[PDB]
């Protein structure tokens, strides 16, 4: 069946590096589109990014726009967000997120376990 | 974000819909999706493109959208739909992902109740520590869902503001407190302060003064 | 009911355990079931007779009981964990199904940090209308699990007693207040009143005066 | 699949009356024994009662002995509870629990239903 851990999170200073780290399992990886969503403490959802099947196209929120690297490795069923220069209105739980359709849409089958990543 | 009542309920058995809406950029011209999250889990995709229903979603289920407005509906309310639910769509204009602001679903058991705001000034022992913290005190209110603020003076504070998320008390009303986290000089200088609670449109507000 | 410990918590990926223990009338004799409660939802059962696993529980469940405890065991310890678990079994002197007090797990994500408590005494708004209420904050603590207690001079105040479940601040650290509803009438005639934080088995205590 | 859905919890004064309905699905309701279980708000999961396959025997928790009725309807596959003089301290949620063999092991659980009394 399919499965969607998410690693890496724990608590850093702001301004600090961290690398995200989520394998799936189940499904063919480097066929689907993956993503990072992310929730504040007592907040809504908030989207993160997205990188299409190949590789070849990677989406960031506006709100994140050049601060984090998003990259995946079909090889090895690994998905890495790469966050640099962290503030604090990152602070909150991170998941992986798989998607069904060509990639464009906003529809995601299963979610990751998530980590929660806190910024003070 | 897309428009997102922050509560709606409904009595056991009843139909409800939530609306979400937008902007002419994402939902009118791309398909708006729906996911449904229990509080500290991960989210589940109950609705796509819009009117399809994933395997395993009840029929009850129905979604529907016309121009820049959208709308998840649910029949035969239960216990188990109570959740926090969100709309999603593309947006060309951000090229990514927007989602709601959320709604939280509850299955009326009692009437509507509103909220008894007590707000607190700092206590004088912890002045003597040099440290003043505010409290505001939201109670007795249902459902258990609420949006707080806090102005100094008439401008709204924008920093050191935690709220708790609601809680059930033992009459089944929900509560919740917010607080203000200050310097003691910061409490001397301004004239007052104010925190603002709302309830379904309905908000209520207390103010004190040194 | 069953005693087993409010708050236990380990590092991602660790093996910790959950201890139930009871009286000689209640484990001894017969078998002991594990629940897993996520909070506002139904509970799973997550370990039966003793050791035994439904089908769907993960393989790094584990339950075991010796003489008159039972402690339940999780391995490679996941986010997905994270829940309350309850402890049960049958006993015969109640003929009945007794549960533990419940057991909140947490992965920690920071280090254990200690509570902040600041009592409030009743604001002078609502006591002039009538109503004297009082409120003790509890913030910037980590795990998110306490206990609180509620005494006028040192004799316990049981009824009337509110409290919020703990919820996550800005920065991931628990917060959470419980207040009480006096009449003026019991706010000014006590001599003082206080509230007691119970963190990790370390207890906190505050107290406020009129004056 | 094995479903449980449960009714009849409402607002009510204290020392008034209730009837909670379960209904179960996906398996032979008259052949397992079925339970209440009941979650005050802020508090532990505290055990109501049981109820054999047949109906023969009923099994009270101490807090209600006498003042609730357990029953049920094997041929309609539903499963009641009559609650009588209510106190404040019943106030909570309300489960339905399937059993697997006189165990406390319960497969399968209801989504539960709200009972406030003020
Ligand atoms: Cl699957
Ligand atoms: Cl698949
Ligand atoms: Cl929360
Ligand atoms: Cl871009
Ligand atoms: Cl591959
Ligand atoms: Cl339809
Ligand atoms: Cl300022
Ligand atoms: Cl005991
Ligand atoms: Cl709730
Ligand atoms: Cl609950
Ligand atoms: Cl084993
Ligand atoms: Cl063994
Ligand atoms: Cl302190
Ligand atoms: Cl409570
Ligand atoms: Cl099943």
């Amino acid at each position: 069946q399919v499965q969607l851990v998410e690693s890496g999170g724990a608590l850093v200073e702001p301004g600090g590096s961290l690398r995200l780290s989520c394998v799936a399992s189940g499904f063919p990886f480097n066929e689907y589109d993956m993503s990072w969503v992310r929730q504040a403490p007592g907040k809504g959802l908030e989207w993160v990014s997205t990188i299409k099947s190949d590789g070849a196209y990677t989406y960031y929120g506006d709100n994140v726009k050049g601060r984090f690297t998003i990259s995946r490795d079909n090889a090895k069923n690994t998905l890495y967000l790469q966050m640099n220069s962290l503030k604090s209105e990152d602070t909150g739980v991170y998941y992986c997120a798989k998607e069904a359709r060509i990639g464009v849409s906003g529809t995601y089958d299963y979610w990751g376990q998530g980590t929660q990543v806190t910024v003070s | 974000v897309l428009t997102q009542p922050p509560s709606t309920s409904g009595t056991p058995g009843q139909r409800v819909t939530i609306s979400c809406s937008g902007s002419s950029s994402n939902i009118e011209t791309n398909t708006v999706n729906w996911y449904q999250q229990l509080p500290g889990t991960a989210p589940k995709l109950v609705m796509h493109t819009n009117n399809q229903r994933p395997s395993g979603v009840p029929d009850r289920f129905s979604g529907s959208r016309s121009g820049t407005s959208a709308s998840l509906a649910i029949g035969g309310l239960q216990s188990e739909d109570e959740a926090d639910y969100f709309c999603a769509a593309w947006d060309d204009n951000l090229n990514g992902v927007i989602f709601g602001g959320g709604t939280k679903l509850t299955v009326l058991g009692q009437p509507k109740a509103a909220p008894s705001v007590t707000l607190f000034p700092p206590s004088s022992e912890e002045l003597q520590a040099n440290k003043a913290t505010l409290v505001c005190l939201i109670s007795d209110f249902y459902p258990g869902a609420v949006t707080v603020a806090w102005k100094a003076d008439s401008s709204p504070v924008k920093a050191g503001v935690e709220t708790t998320t609601p809680s059930k008390q033992s009459n089944n009303k929900y509560a919740a407190s917010s607080y203000l986290s200050l310097t003691p000089e910061q409490w001397k200088s301004h004239k007052s302060y104010s925190c603002q609670v709302t309830h379904e449109g309905s908000t209520v507000e207390k103010t004190v003064a040194p």
